[PDB]
Formats: C-alpha cells, structure tokens, sequence
DNA sequence: AACCCTAACCCTAACCCTAACCCTAACCCTAACCCTAACCCTAACCCTAACCCTAACCCTAACCCTAACCCTAACCCTAACCCTAACCCTAA
DNA sequence: TAGGGTTAGGGTTAGGGTTAGGGTTAGGGTTAGGGTTAGGGTTAGGGTTAGGGTTAGGGTTAGGGTTAGGGTTAGGGTTAGGGTTAGGGTT
C-alpha cells in the first residue's frame, strides 16, 4: 500500500506552475455559448450570434476574471492570511473604481 | 483703440432661463455659471464624438437624428437616457408636424 | 427676410438650435450635418441642465441660502446614482467632500479601556 | 417545439473546477468555499454590459446578427481593447 | 488643575467633522508657488506662469491626495488597524493602476 | 524661482495632516509624512511637463490656465471650472 | 466568382518586409499577423487623433509636420520618444532633398 | 410546431382601457396619464405573492398541477378569503 | 528511499507557403489656383519684482494612554484519492 | 443524431491555518509657550501679446497613364502526437 498523499497545499504549487505556462481557455465552450444566449434574450429576441462573437466574449471574460484574482490575492497577503475569501473581492472592486 | 474687441461666445443666457422655469426665486453666482458652461461643453463633445464614429463604421456620410440618438442610448446611463430619448422625440415631432 | 422666427422657437426648445448647427459643422465632426440633428441635440442638453439646476436649488433651501454656489453643485451630483456614474471622474472647482466617517472608528464603540485593571 | 428546459443556462458551466482553474492561473493557493457564488455574480454584471452595447450597435445597422467586429467595438468603449479576435 | 484634558480620540473626531464641511484650500499658496516653479526650470528655462494656472494646479494636487487617503483608510481597516501606515499607500496605488 | 529643498518642505507636516483629515483618517503614523511628499512630486512632474508641450506649440512663453485644463483632461481627471 | 467582392486593405505585406530586415530567418503565423496588423491600426488613431485637437485649440486649419511631432512627444512614453522623434525627422529631411 | 414560449410582454397585456374600466367601478372620474404604468406595478407584485405560496403547497404533494383548492388555501393566509371558486 | 515524477526523441504529416499569375484598382505626373502662414509696428496690460508688516501658524518639547505585535493553544474547514457515468465534443 | 471518453461529481480525513485571548512597550495624542513667514497692501517698469495689411509658396484638384497590391493554389517544412527512453526527488 502506497498512499503517497502529498501534504495539503503542495499539489497546487505544481498546478500553478503548469497552468501559468499555457494559453488554452479554461471554461467549456458549449455551456458558455448558452450563458450569452440567455443574457441576450432580454435586450432583443431573434438575435443570431456568429461563431466569432462567442469566441471574443470568452477571451475578454476570462481576462477580466484572471485579473480580479491576482488583485484579490494581493489584498489577502496584506492581512497576513494566505487564502482568498468573499470579503477580499469587494475591497478590490471599490479601489479599482468599478463599484 | 476703436472696436478691436473679440466676442467670447458662451451658453450663459440659456442657463439663466432654465433656472427661471424649474425654480423661479433663485439665482446663480458667477462661479456656478463657470461650472455649468463647462458642463454643456462636455456633454456636447461626448455625443458628437460617438456619432462621428458610428457614421464612419457603417460607411455613411451624414449625422441624421438616428445617429445622435444611438449615442444617448450608449453614453448616458439608465433613468437618464430613458427620460431623454422621449424628450427629443416630442421636440423633433413638433418641428416636422407643426410649421 | 420677410419676418424673423427663431429656429429654437418653432420647436419650442429654450437651448439654442441655431448655434449647435454651426458648432457641429465647423468642428469637422462629419461632412453633412443633416437637419434633424441640431434639434435633437439641443433637447438632450436642456433636459440635463434642468436636472442639475433643480436638484441643486433644492439643496440650497435646505442650507438656507438663495444662490446655487459651487458646493451646492457637488451635493447634487455626488448623491444621485445616475448623475454620479456619468460625472464620476470630474472634479468641481471648490466643491469640498460629502460627509462620511466609517463606523468602526466612531468614538469608543469597542471602548478604549484596554488592560482595564480589575475585570 | 421547445427544449423542455428554458433556464437558458442560469450562470451555469462555471463549475467549481473552472473557477479553481482560472484562480490558479492568477496565483491563488487556498480558494475559500463562499467564492464560487460571488464569482458567478461578477461574471454576470460583465457579460451583460458588453452585450447591451453590442446589441445597440447591431440595431443601428438594422441587421439581426451580432458579428464580432460589434463586440470589439463595444469592448473599446468600456476600457479594454481586445486585439485581433475580430480585427 | 482639573481641566478638560480630552482623552486620545476626541479632538480628532471633531476635526474630521469641521474639515469635511468646508470648501477652502488646505495647502498655503506661497509655498506651492515655489514647488511648481522648481519642477518647471528643468523642462524649459524662463517659463512665466499665469496667476490662474498656479491655482488650477493646487486644486488638482489637493484633490488627488484627498483621494489616495480615502483608499488608504479602506485598506488599513481590512487588517484590523485604525492607523494609516506607509505599507498601505503603496498597496492602494498598485490595485488602482498607477505605479505598477 | 528657487532650486533648493523648500519646494517639497513647503508641504509642511500640519498641512499634510489636514488634507488627510478631510478624508476620514483618525491616526497617522510618523512615516506617512515622508511618503506623501514623494507622491505629490511625481504627480506635479507629469501634469507640468504636458502643459509645457502645448505651450511650445504656439511659441508662447506663458503657461496659461487653459493648457493645464487640457493637460489634466488627457490623463483621465477632467477639471471643470478654472477654465472653459 | 461573379460576386465582385469589394475586398479589404491590410498593412500585412509591409509587416513581412520589416520582419526580414531585423531578423533574416524567422517567420510569422497568421494569428500573429492579426495582433500586429491591429497594433499598426491602433497607433494610427491615437497619434493622428491628438493632432486633430491640437489644430483646433490653436485655431490653425491644417495638420502639418510640427503637429505630428507634438503628438509623439505626448502619447509615447520616455525613451521610445527620443528615439522616434529623432528617427522621423531624418526621413522628412531625405524627402525634401529628393 | 409550437416553436415559441411565453415572453415577458404579458405585463403590458393589461390594456389602457381595462385599467379605465376597473377604475370607473371604483368611483374614479378623471384618471391621470401616468397611472397606467403604476397599476401594472401593483398587480405585478400581487400575482407573484399568491403564486409563490400556491406552488409551495403543490410541491408538498409532489404533484405537477396547481388545482384551485391550492389558490384558495394560499389566499386565506395572505389576508383575503375567496368564498366560492373552491370548497 | 516509502517509491513517486521530469526530459531525450521522431515520426508525423497540415498549414505556412513562394510563386505565379493575372488584373483590378488605386497612385502619380502634369497641368490649373488661392490663400494663408509668414510679415510688422504698436499700444496695451499684466506678470515680475521690490518693500513693509504683523499676527495667525508652525516648531519644539513633555507626559502618558492606547493600540500594534507576539506569543499562546485549538478546532473548525479546506485540502487530496476514487468509482463513476454524464455530458461535451467530434464528425457528418 | 450516435457515441465515447473524460470531466465533473460525489464521498472521506487529517492537517494547518484562522481566530480568539492575554500580556508588553513604544508611539501617537494632547496641551503649552517661543519665534516667525506668509499672507495682505502699494508702485513701476519691463515683458509678452493683439490685430492688421501683405506676399508667395504650399496646398488642392481634375485630367491622363500604370504600378502595385489583393485574391487563389500545390507540396514541402515545421510541428505537434506518440510512444519509448530519459530526467527531476517527494510524499
């Protein structure tokens, strides 16, 4: 029997290094194709989306989200904590000015 | 000596006649005419700058009312563009219907 | 030249509808201005000058004065949510700031006794 | 005649693994439990705002299709210029 | 002398109130007509400033500092402290998008 | 006019606290006073350099108020009032 | 075919020539042409754009050479400005001779 | 087939004349113009509140059909008590 | 040192390709002008400098009370395998 | 519309990281007296402008030719899958 259970928080450092070195999108295309379709229904119905329009919306949306999480992390390391939490996300948005 | 006088042009008579319909009884000090005449010149350079890009993207060469109306729908926020697209539509309807 | 009727009056708008045509044409915004555009753009400026100049007078009676001075302009464009999301980067000339003290630091509250020798 | 489900994907597909894959690119080491509902509230107020300006351009041309040049034109106004997805 | 020695924290909560209800300018005018003219000598020699452009730089460098200070205070109440410290001003600028 | 140190010492300790108390701060640490003289010197370098570039275009040797109202407008902080 | 497509214009032929001069043995993929062609068309709206306003404030009605030298000293950073204001004048000098 | 579902135009389904016939039974003589949007706000909150309690009883019985002795058992709790269209 | 992961290939095999080839369309030389950025006294005003003062504002100690920090445990909660078997791809 | 493989979706478990409490000491706060400088005025003289006629060269502009740039296309040159071997320690 070899449990080989790496201690908590050491599998993730290997995960961070491998993920930061590749460019493939991390949210699946079929589910995202629908979230845009639902948020478009209210503005007008009978709107037909070309293939590129869903792709651009995926690259901008991943990029806003990747960033908010590098600023939430910077705020967490300030309070002496090492983990992101719900309260930290709201200091980053008040300071950046989005409100 | 004689004449040789430039004529500065300002929308200040027209902001002392909208204070005489909304609130008869009150008067504006000279500084407030400053902080107002610099507002009218800032929402006229953000509706003639999103209407000279909309004309060109669509490959057309005239700013008709629809174009000065797409800008109000985009630049102004909610409960401000709604109470403004209607105000214009009644005001242009009078121009054509009534001569 | 038979008689003179202002183009503003025929559409019943107080803000000029003749001046906005020259300024649109001589700023090189576009080649041909059109004639349904000077009138629409002299009415989306007048509604806005009648929102700041009425939410500011109402804040002058409250402070007991009869003139809309520069500060009374900030207490009216830093409250309304629609007008603080448009003029959200602008800085008024001598405006001041809107009163707000965060609750955590208010006097005592947690009570400055510290060691409180006793219990 | 109608997909029985009319949920139009209710902020779904952003499963725990996807939010634990985007955060790890960011640098986050120990994501807390409540973040997942919040990060489905911030994505939501963004996908709507690029969209409201995107439809507003298409209705101006009277066409019924939202082409990618319309999304690149909307994204410039808010503040982030995507380069090349549409060109 | 049994006087009215105010305890730490009651002559600072009466000050925040007086200064947040006024429209005047805190920085003295004559010492700010020399910081502006020693940062101009390097860019071009003999530049003569007008008398209304040394009061449009005071009213835009006294309304950005009262802007960093509100952002420093929100940050220093996130680590359970009430005293702004120099490791707070540096965080506020990074997130805002200024020095990095 | 001068080229000494009184330029950045003109923002004295009392007036670097009163600016803060207009923002909400209740206790100020000793080293805030030094860092907040550094941040104001960088801002003035950036606003003043852009006013000079517009002044040279017209060949004038006076930095008028409209040029500062056009230097601030570019960087994202419009001013309304001290100019048109 | 019989469509008579209007077609489009791209600064893609020109980018390839410049790549050859700086490095003579590398090549660019089509996705990379797309990021580069957009940049050449986004530094032509900021640099030309500040020139239009700089003409109106002065009251002058033409965008001549000085107005594209006071728009490269403002919209470009620090040492990519001295090395680009200097590079441009050399090409204007040659054109005037020939 | 029936390839369409019910959009949200229904709240404007109450017409301008219908709110001028349910107000002439009330004694109203000169209805003002802005009232028509407000009366589509007061009806809109009410129809949801009888509805949420109605669905909550049906799901208790694990059925899929909202029968009228469920509406009558929801309307008693909120305040009214319809006598008649039910037992 | 339980025994886990890191680093040579090497076949594998579609998309960057140079032409190459028309050819369509957009620049360029060659003739017309106009108009304005050069030019200049002037006369005007307004910025700079100098002088005086004086009284609110900064400066520099003393005293002492909070608040920032460093331990101290500890105990909830977020980490890391494991059968799925559901759903998103992948053509077509 | 198949179909198939893998991604998400459930369980446990143990460690480690918040979190609450309890002392310790420098550090802001709060008054109180000295020693100014930063404001106001008034003169005055130079230092930079505001129009205003007046050229002349630099534009525009509307004709020609014609060159250069924009589509389509086999077949080769990387370039990744795709398995071994390597190679890092890592619980």
């Amino acid at each position: 029997k070899k449990p080989h259970r790496y201690r908590p928080g050491t599998v993730a450092l290997r995960e961070i290094r491998r993920y930061q070195k590749s460019t493939e999108l991390l949210i699946r295309k079929l589910p995202f194709q629908r979230l845009v379709r639902e948020i478009a229904q209210d503005f007008k119905t009978d709107l037909r989306f070309q293939s590129s329009a869903v792709m651009a919306l995926q690259e901008a949306c991943e990029a806003y989200l990747v960033g908010l999480f590098e600023d939430t992390n910077l705020c967490a390391i300030h309070a002496k904590r090492v983990t992101i939490m719900p309260k930290d996300i709201q200091l980053a948005r008040r300071i950046r000015g989005e409100r | 000596k004689k004449r040789k006088r430039s004529r500065k042009e300002s929308y200040s008579v027209y902001v002392y006649k909208v204070l005489k319909q909304v609130h008869p009884d009150t008067g504006i000090s000279s500084k407030a005419m400053g902080i107002m005449n610099s507002f009218v010149n800032d929402i006229f350079e953000r509706i003639a700058g999103e209407a000279s890009r909309l004309a060109h993207y669509n490959k057309r060469s005239t700013i008709t009312s629809r174009e000065i109306q797409t800008a109000v729908r985009l630049l102004l926020p909610g409960e401000l563009a709604k109470h403004a697209v209607s105000e214009g539509t009644k005001a242009v309807t009078k121009y054509t219907s009534a001569k | 030249r038979a008689k003179a009727k202002t183009r503003s009056s025929r559409a019943g708008l107080q803000f000029p509808v003749g001046r906005v045509h020259r300024l649109l044409r001589k700023g090189n915004y576009s080649e041909r201005v059109g004639a349904g555009a000077p009138v629409y753009l002299a009415a989306v400026l007048e509604y806005l000058t009648a929102e700041i100049l009425e939410l500011a007078g109402n804040a002058a009676r409250d402070n007991k004065k009869t003139r809309i001075i520069p500060r009374h302009l900030q207490l009216a464009i830093r409250n309304d949510e629609e007008l603080n999301k448009l003029l959200g980067r602008v800085t008024i000339a001598q405006g001041g700031v809107l009163p707000n003290i965060q609750a955590v630091l208010l006097p005592k509250k947690t009570e400055s006794h510290h060691k409180a020798k006793g219990k | 005649k109608r997909h029985r489900k009319v949920l139009r994907d209710n902020i779904q597909g952003i499963t725990k693994p996807a939010i634990r894959r985007l955060a790890r690119r960011g640098g986050v080491k120990r994501i807390s439990g409540l973040i997942y509902e919040e990060t489905r509230g911030v994505l939501k107020v963004f996908l709507e705002n690029v969209i409201r300006d995107a439809v507003t351009y298409t209705e101006h041309a009277k066409r019924k299709t939202v082409t990618a040049m319309d999304v690149v034109y909307a994204l410039k106004r808010q503040g982030r210029t995507l380069y090349g997805f549409g060109g």
